[PDB]
């Protein structure tokens, strides 16, 4: 049943989706490494891009927790559609 | 060639806090002198090999890992190179990338750490 934009993922669901990207880190995994980092690129569209995960700005927590709270945040301030709600 | 085993050379340059800032401007960055001592009379299998063993030493060196994100820092502590700025990327490259300064002469000058420069993906064209 699967997920196409941001909006069919829960928060619970597309934080766990960053944290995956966090552990493919061996050289191994570059293949789906890149595939992730670009999917999350197009879900999100935040203008930052693949930044946020790897450059992220300093007054926030740099951990997969701080990116999800900084792309709802900004993605409810730009009248754009959020996480599936609740579950 | 790259391929070919062998023995790594060199001293590299003292480098501070700004050494991947520099990495991402003209001519890249050196290896770091202390990682070089590290490495300086292993024997690598190849150039791939060195890569790998070269980003595992910068994650044991708290002064360079500082200078890394934390999704960087694990690609570092697993010999893969760090994933680079957005703005320093060319379409298919996203990672920092280690490349050679001068012609390779001799054999184990594709290990030479004098001759070895740290780039984001935009400044390895030069």
């Amino acid at each position: 049943e699967l997920k196409h934009s941001i909006s069919d993922y829960t928060e619970a669901e597309f934080l766990e989706f960053v944290k995956d990207i966090f552990r493919l880190s061996r050289p191994q995994d570059n293949d789906l490494q890149i595939k992730l980092v670009l999917e999350f690129k197009r879900l999100t569209e935040h203008p930052d891009g693949s930044d946020l995960i790897y450059y992220p700005r300093s007054d926030r927590e740099d951990s997969p927790e701080g990116i999800v709270k900084e792309i709802k945040e900004w993605r409810a301030a730009n009248g754009k559609s959020g996480f599936k709600q609740g579950l | 060639k790259r391929n070919k085993p062998g023995k790594a050379t060199g001293k590299g340059k003292p480098v501070g806090d700004k050494w991947l800032d520099d990495a991402g401007k003209d001519s890249g960055a050196p290896i770091p002198d202390r990682i070089a001592d590290k490495l300086r009379d292993k024997e690598f299998k190849n150039f791939d090999d060195f890569r790998k063993k070269f980003w595992k030493e910068v994650a044991k060196d708290p002064d360079l890992a500082k200078q890394f994100s934390k999704a960087n820092q694990r690609n570092i502590k697993d010999g893969n190179a760090p994933f680079a700025r957005e703005s320093d990327q060319v379409g298919g490259r996203t990672t920092y990338e280690l490349h050679h300064d001068k012609p390779i002469s001799q054999d184990g000058g594709v290990y030479d750490m004098n001759n070895i420069r740290v780039t984001t993906p935009k400044r390895a064209i030069d």
